[PDB]
């Protein structure tokens, strides 16, 4: 029943997936919030170079650099980390293959924008790779730099091979050093260090799309977290009433006396007109129930966030951040 | 305002190619679906290219099969025109743009290469391309007076044309083979390459740099979209009641507008128009008096008080797309009460369409 068992707390890494346009930009920052919440310090990713953080914090683009961009409440910190993935291919030529001069070459002559769209497994070997040192880097103190790190993760359909190590690696060059590192990955990934979260709308295909990525994910042995459902609404009908209403019966007779208790009296036209306005409400709502009772299959906890009435805004990250601690999110 | 007449639009066979865009989960697909049945009803002879239908809408016009061409949508006798149907297979439609220019006995290569199979056919910009091309192989056999486009689902309304250009461009790069299938600059990149990537992959994607032998996908790309400027073509933008969504179709309308291309008008699609003239302010007092004094009664008013906080939102919302655009003609698609998921919800969609 709880949407965040304790388990949650001791995860360091955690992947924030969904459908396209379902919010797991706007929940990966309002999570990294509420994580950081207590004088904590939270790293937020972002790895597919669509600069979304920068876009949400309304700012211009960001650099390659971890740099705060977020106080959270009572002293906590938000860094963020757009990945630039040319500058990560030169950082990893250099430390790994000592070819920092053939990498500087084909940054001038747009190579490496060429090698990492012509190679999706070198792309996802240098993204999940980085995503490992952010979480195992240490202090002056053998301590961690980061209390957690949320990755604003690609959608529902291209997951599961982003997190396929195997996979990723079979088509890059036999030995070196990138096959040992390779290990620490798949041994991070596979372990109670690590959750993967599900944004789904009350909608048919994102709610597909979560089912097949969770059983997926299942399937690979990659931790589930929590199956987050955003922009709930208010149903306002009590449960016997919104099912009649969804069939097309909402009493008058009930409904035309409470109004003139209110000191409220309806024209024929304006009467029959608020009525299928509730019906109408009620076949949203109905259908939207229908919908959410697939998820019901799953035994994976489940947090429900509302719908912010205007635009996101940085207040409505704050917002979102409260709804999430309500829920036990910590 | 100004009102679209998308009935005239369709009616009207000096239309031969209607474009359906903006970005995705807006009602694309529906509506090009929508449309094209419409037309049918007219008595015209239609083919709906659709990229993306859900299951069953696309079981509904019967082309739930892997098929890539078009199917005859089976109506009722009364209808004098025919709606033709097909959901594009991205795949199967690079398939047949590689054996098209390259002949069957090539193609056969090139479509058993591993490179091609798992990264060629999935590049960024595909589904444009492929829904351009497919649009081209409709129109080259002129089996149809009237073509409907869905377009590709993105965040981006532009990529629909400026996407297949962007991938056209980058196959025709010169680094394809000059780093794959010597120098100071392109030696040190070729070094860097054969040291980080698998044999076996360089193999594959050098094989098909050798196979293919193509600035042949820039020029495809380029001939593909002038047949967006033929007589006879008109764009729909379509656009949800959300500030996004709004934003993108006025992105689009910008662009039509700077390349001189026929606009039909803006289908501003879920409206949530009132059927109740009780004010709001009114509406939550009348709930709140209810309140400290039957819960149906004051729950009917908080439904009612919401949709009209709703429909304030759009009304604004459009205002600002018209104020910005006071030439662009705009119809208003209320949000139906159902799926459109058959013929039947695609008709009650094509009768708030076309008044
Ligand atoms: N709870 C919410 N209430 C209202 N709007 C929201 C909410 N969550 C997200 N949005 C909006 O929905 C759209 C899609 O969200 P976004 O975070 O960009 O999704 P994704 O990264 O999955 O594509 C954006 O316009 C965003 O501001
Ligand atoms: N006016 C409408 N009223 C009710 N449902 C609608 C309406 N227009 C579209 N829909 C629904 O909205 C969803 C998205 O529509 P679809 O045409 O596939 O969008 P797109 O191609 O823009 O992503 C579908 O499930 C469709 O049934
Ligand atoms: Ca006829
Ligand atoms: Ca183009
Ligand atoms: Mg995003
Ligand atoms: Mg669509």
């Amino acid at each position: 029943s709880v949407g965040w068992p304790s388990r949650l707390s001791g995860v360091r890494l955690h992947l924030v997936t969904g459908k396209g346009g379902t919010g797991k930009s706007t929940i990966a920052a309002a999570l990294a919030l509420t994580l950081a919440a207590g004088g904590r310090k939270v790293l937020l990713v972002e790895v597919e170079g669509r600069q979304g953080i920068a876009q949400l914090f309304d700012v211009p683009p960001l650099p390659y650099q971890e740099l705060k961009i977020a106080t959270a409440e009572r002293g906590g910190q938000v860094n963020a980390l757009a990945i630039d993935i040319e500058a990560a291919f030169l950082e990893y030529l250099d430390m790994f293959y000592n070819l920092g001069i053939a990498g500087r070459a084909m940054r001038r002559i747009g190579a490496v924008e060429f090698a990492t769209t012509i190679a999706p497994g070198l792309r996802d070997v240098l993204l999940t790779g980085k995503i490992k040192e952010t979480v195992v880097r240490l202090d002056k103190n053998k301590l961690p730099v980061y209390d957690a790190i949320v990755v604003d993760a690609p959608p529902t359909g291209r997951i599961a091979r982003f997190l396929d190590v195997t996979k990723a690696v079979s088509d890059l060059a036999k030995g070196g050093p990138v096959h040992a590192q390779s290990e620490g990955v798949v041994k991070l990934l596979h372990s109670n260090q690590t959750a993967i979260h599900l944004v789904t709308l009350l909608e048919a295909l994102p709610v597909q799309e979560t089912l097949e990525a969770i059983e997926e994910l299942a399937q690979m042995e990659l931790p589930i977290g929590s199956v987050i459902v955003n922009r709930n609404i208010p149903a306002h009908l009590e449960p016997q009433d919104l099912a009649k209403a969804a069939e097309g019966e909402v009493d008058a007779d009930s409904v035309r006396a409470g109004l003139l208790t209110a000191g409220v009296k309806l024209p024929d036209a304006d009467f029959a007109g608020l009525l299928t306005e509730t019906i109408q409400h009620a076949t949203r709502i109905t259908a939207r129930a229908e919908i959410a009772q697939q998820l019901d299959a799953l035994q994976v906890p489940r947090l429900e966030l509302p719908t912010v009435s205007d635009g996101v805004d940085l207040g409505s990250l704050y917002e979102l951040s409260e709804s999430l601690a309500q829920q036990g999110v910590r | 305002p100004k009102t679209l007449d998308m009935g005239a639009i369709l009616a009207d066979t000096s239309n031969r190619v209607v474009v359906c865009c903006g970005a995705g989960g807006v009602g694309k697909t529906t509506t090009a679906a929508a449309l094209a049945l419409r037309a049918a009803e007219y008595g015209r002879t239609v083919v709906v290219l659709t990229i993306d239908p859900a299951k069953r809408l696309a079981q509904a016009l019967g082309i739930n099969d892997l098929g890539n061409t078009p199917q005859r949508v089976p109506l009722a006798p009364e209808v004098p025109g025919e709606l033709h149907a097909m959901m594009l297979d991205m795949r199967r439609t690079f398939d047949e743009m590689v054996m098209q220019y390259s002949g069957p006995e090539r193609a056969q290569s090139i479509l058993d290469n591993q490179f091609y199979q798992t990264v060629a056919t999935s590049l960024a910009g595909t589904q444009e391309y492929m829904a351009m091309e497919k649009l081209g192989q409709l129109l080259s056999q002129d089996r149809w007076d009237l073509i409907v486009v869905d377009t590709p689902p993105s965040r981006n309304a532009l990529d629909f044309l400026d996407a297949p250009k962007r991938l056209g461009s980058f196959m025709d790069s010169r680094l394809w083979r000059l780093l794959l299938a010597i120098t100071g600059v392109m030696g040190l990149a070729m070094k860097a390459l054969s040291t980080v990537l698998g044999s076996q992959m360089l193999a594959d994607a050098a094989a098909f740099v050798q196979s293919l032998d193509a600035g042949g996908f820039r020029e495809k790309a380029d001939r593909t979209y002038a047949l967006l400027k033929r007589r006879g073509t008109q764009f729909v933008v379509v656009s949800a009641a959300e500030p996004d969504a709004l934003r993108e179709a006025s992105f689009f309308v910008d662009r039509l507008s700077q390349e001189s291309m026929p606009l039909a008008g803006l289908v501003f699609n879920r409206t949530h128009p009132m059927l109740c003239a009780l004010p709001i302010e009114r509406a939550i007092d009348a709930a709140e008096t209810l309140d400290a004094e039957t819960s149906l009664a004051a729950a009917v008013l908080r439904i009612h008080a919401e949709r009209g906080q709703t429909a304030k939102r759009e009304i604004r919302l459009l205002s600002r797309f018209t104020g910005a655009n006071p030439t662009v003609p705009v119809v208003g698609v209320p949000s139906l009460p159902f799926d459109v998921s058959d013929l039947e919800a695609l008709r009650a969609l094509a009768d708030q369409l076309t008044t």
